[PDB]
RNA sequence: UGCCAGCCACCGCGGUCAUACGAUUAACCCAAAUUAAUAGAUCCACGGCGUAAAGAGUGUUUAAGAAAAAAAAUCACAAU
């Protein structure tokens, strides 16, 4: 569906130098908010729920987000975790393993040279962090 | 195969029976090598080779599958249960 | 042709076998502060296996010996001497806690 | 070319013979808030607890004393075809290196 | 076409081809601790053959077959990494998970060490993708899971006709391992004995593969 | 497609007889390999049935005659007062020098278990480590 | 017609709802023969006996049968 993708860009680009020319305005200064504008007042859909109003945006946000060619043409998958089902998550917990691991073994050599430069920065009460 | 409609049924046994395949050691593609006496669960089958001229004298199914593999002269005796699966 | 292959011999380190507290003993039926080691000073009951750690046949042996005493007229029924209650602890059971 | 029963007749297992209250040598090898895992070198890991003398002094790599009871803990139960291992074993503190 | 089935045809004429002998020996295991075994309570019953003997209830292994059984699969292992497979690392084991992911990346192959899904190897045209290629060899660090029971890799590898190479200790069972291996999958040094051997094995494999391919291109 | 059947046999198996019969058109890269280099064992199943009655498993203990005197080293004297060292591979233990001490008075002619036992206990001064026997 | 008339070797079918009842058409198999009934040939176990039929409440012994390679007899505890 990359060709399809491809397509809509270019449908996406005309379409907004033709809203621009028919609205009067600079294309080159036209915005996604301008865009939103000239959509509500060309096509007045009075609904209650907002998604159900005309919507024209760019091809990456309208149409959802696509999961990368996981393998090469020659079969072989690219990332070495493809075959554990979550590719991503696992290796995101395997890079933070071996974070913990090298920050493990510093702090131990740190201990064994008599070093304490670090300080506490899990504590983020006063800026508000989740 | 086993779905709620006849047709799905039959389309699922047709895909599944394809990744579940036995090769038949066939003796000059006609007989088997030896003759085999088998004791499933609760079925005996009693099969024994036979020359060129007695073909396919086995029960209706035994038969049946005897054709699909290959097997041209057999004979063969079912006692006990007659289930068919078994 | 190797000189350092196991040989098939006996274990070495098998260790002794445990021994009940009566192993190699005589066990009588007229040696009352024997035998009231084995009782409850409170009721009486005889200790079993898992109170008193017998190997099989002292354990029927004391049984028998204490049934014996008690009928014969050394021991008696419904409580443990008091001048045996003084004896040391043998059985594994505590009541007060 | 050493055969593999000249060199197990010569491993130092062999010559420790049964595993029952023999002082070893083990390495912390992982460290937790109150548990030390101590690889002793046998087979498998023990873990054992830090004591209230030089609890400091506990680092990974830190080589201890221990004086091993059971080489691997397995048992049987009612309905078991095969033992119940642990996958750990079973010794206790004694010192650090003292040397 | 005709200078690509060569490439292939070259290999398969030696018998030590990228010269793995010289990677361990039976010293080198026998430092790792690999003849030991669990208790004999744990003992498999097919692993009776592949037993040296028993040590106060502790089996042991011998290291004998332990290095025959090795040879050959690690030839095998580096034949398939020659020809261009796809090797996967199985191993569910809470103890090396991370050695085994950092080696399958230093290989370039693939690695499975989470919780295997059902219909994994199977199910594979909806559980990976619209259209995949399976593993050309599963290798088995650990064949037992948590709940010292046959993985379920090492079946579907056998019920897909996907060649397995295995480390197999006394309560495993070899049965369905194409290479088992027997030795000690407990011991850190052993481990990393073993997960070095499948790192260089791989390695020697895809430089070779290169330099043929360099000779190849200079051939024409 | 192929043949999921894991009890028939082996896969090496199930892979040839399908290229035979001409259902599987594509030969694995595998298969080569496997015959140039084939396993020691097929890999068939095999079903691991319980053994019951008298039958017992072929796997004999390993003991030496080392271990008859570590036995009576042990019994005395207990453990060593030198720690044992794993890691080390030509490591050498307190009934390692008593058994090697053992093995030359047994060749210097003497029969006597009291002469080959106290005789070694005596000489361990000599290299003067200590012997804590166990009352 | 509508649990009525009725049909059948077993299952079974008859609802103003019948490819199973009666009639028509059509179709199938035999054939100067076609069906029904009664006789026959064949058909039960060289198989089982924990839960479907089956280990008889127990021991000894007569008749009878196999002795096919070698071993053994007898010890705490509540037989009578
Ligand atoms: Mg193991
Ligand atoms: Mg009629
Ligand atoms: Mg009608
Ligand atoms: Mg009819
Ligand atoms: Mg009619
Ligand atoms: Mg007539
Ligand atoms: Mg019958
Ligand atoms: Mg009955
Ligand atoms: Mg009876
Ligand atoms: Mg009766
Ligand atoms: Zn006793």
């Amino acid at each position: 569906t990359v060709d399809f993708i491809k397509k809509q860009i270019e449908e996406f680009n005309i379409g907004k130098r033709h809203l621009a020319n028919m609205m009067g305005e600079d294309p080159e200064t036209f915005t996604q908010e301008d865009i939103d504008r000239a959509i509500a007042y060309l096509f007045p859909s009075g609904l209650f729920e907002k998604r159900a109003r005309p919507i024209m945006k760019h091809p990456e946000e309208i149409f959802p987000k696509q999961r990368a060619i996981q393998w090469g043409e020659d079969g072989r998958p690219f990332h070495f975790l493809f075959y554990t089902g979550k590719q991503s998550y696992y290796s995101l917990m395997h890079d933070t393993y071996g974070k913990l691991l090298d920050v493990e073994k510093h702090h131990n050599q740190l201990r064994a040279k008599d070093l304490l430069a670090e300080k506490t920065k899990i504590l983020k009460d006063p800026i508000g962090s989740r | 195969g086993k779905a709620t409609e006849r047709a799905d049924a039959f389309r699922k046994a047709k895909n599944r029976a394809v990744h579940y395949l036995h090769y038949i050691e066939r003796y000059e593609d006609h007989t088997i090598y030896h003759d085999i006496s088998l004791k499933f669960k609760r079925t005996h089958i009693k099969m024994k080779k036979q020359p060129r001229g007695y073909g396919l004298h086995c029960h209706r199914a035994i038969m049946t599958i005897c054709r699909l593999i290959g097997i041209k002269d057999l004979y063969a005796k079912v006692s006990g249960s007659v289930n068919m699966l078994n | 042709s190797n000189e350092d292959l196991p040989v098939p011999m006996e274990n070495p380190y098998k260790e002794p076998l445990k021994k009940c507290i009566l192993c190699e003993k005589h066990v009588d039926y007229k040696n009352v502060q024997l035998l009231s080691q084995f009782i409850s000073p409170f009721t009486g009951c005889i200790y079993g296996r898992h109170i008193t750690g017998l190997c099989g046949k002292k354990q029927k042996e004391i049984t028998k010996a204490i049934k014996r005493a008690q009928i014969l007229g050394f021991m008696p029924v419904t409580y443990k001497d008091p001048a045996y209650l003084k004896d040391p602890k043998v059985c594994n059971i505590k009541y007060r806690e | 070319v050493e055969s593999f029963a000249s060199m197990l007749r010569h491993s130092p297992l062999t010559q420790m013979g049964p595993a029952k209250n023999k002082l070893v040598i083990g390495q912390i090898f992982h460290i937790v808030e109150d548990d030390l895992y101590i690889d002793f070198g046998g087979k498998f890991h023990c873990v054992c607890k830090r004591p209230e003398v030089d609890g400091e002094k506990y680092q990974k790599g830190t080589r201890v004393r221990l004086r091993l009871l059971d080489l691997e803990l397995t048992s049987r139960f009612l309905g078991a075809t095969t033992d119940t291992t642990i996958l750990e074993a079973d010794a206790v503190l004694l010192g650090l290196q003292e040397s | 076409n005709d200078l690509r089935d060569r490439i292939l045809s070259e290999p398969l004429k030696h018998a030590d081809f990228f010269n793995l002998k010289e990677l361990f020996s039976v010293r080198s295991l026998f430092d790792a601790r690999v003849h030991l075994g669990h208790k004999a309570g744990c003992r498999h019953r097919f692993m009776e053959p592949y037993l040296f003997g028993s040590r106060l209830g502790q089996d042991i292994i011998d290291l004998e077959q332990t290095a025959a059984h090795l040879q050959l699969a690690l030839n095998f292992t580096a034949h398939v990494a020659y020809r261009e497979g796809i090797i996967l690392f199985v191993s569910r084991h809470r103890q090396f998970a991370h050695l085994i992911e950092t080696t399958a990346r230093d290989c370039g192959e693939y690695a499975h060490t989470r919780y295997f899904k059902g219909g994994l190897l199977t199910n594979a045209p909806l559980l990976l993708g619209p259209g995949v290629r399976l593993p050309d060899l599963i290798i088995f660090l650990h064949t037992l899971n948590n709940v010292f029971e046959p993985h379920v890799a090492v079946r579907d590898a056998a019920k897909m006709n996907i060649p397995t190479v295995g480390i197999v200790d006394t309560n495993c069972n070899p049965a369905l391992i194409t290479y088992p291996v027997p030795g000690n999958d407990d011991s850190p040094p052993a481990v990393r004995l073993f997960c070095r051997l499948f790192q260089v094995a791989i390695s020697r494999a895809k430089e070779k593969r290169r330099q043929v391919e360099a000779l190849y291109r200079l051939q024409g | 497609a192929g043949s999921r059947l894991e009890t028939v046999g082996s896969i090496f198996s199930r892979t040839r007889d399908l290229i035979r019969a001409g259902v599987l058109k594509e030969k694995p890269l595998w298969l080569d390999i496997y015959n140039a280099f084939p396993p020691l064992r097929e890999p068939v199943f095999r079903r691991p049935r319980l053994r019951y009655g008298k039958a017992k498993a072929a796997v004999q203990d390993i003991f030496y005659h080392e271990d008859r005197i570590r036995a009576k080293f042990y019994s005395a004297y207990g453990s060593g007062p030198k720690a044992f060292d794993l890691f080390n591979p030509n490591f050498k233990s307190t009934c390692q020098r008593f058994v090697e001490k053992y093995i030359e008075l047994q060749r210097l002619g003497e029969t006597d278990e009291e002469k080959l036992f106290v005789e070694a206990g005596k000489a361990l001064l000599a290299e003067g480590v200590t012997l804590r026997r166990v009352g």
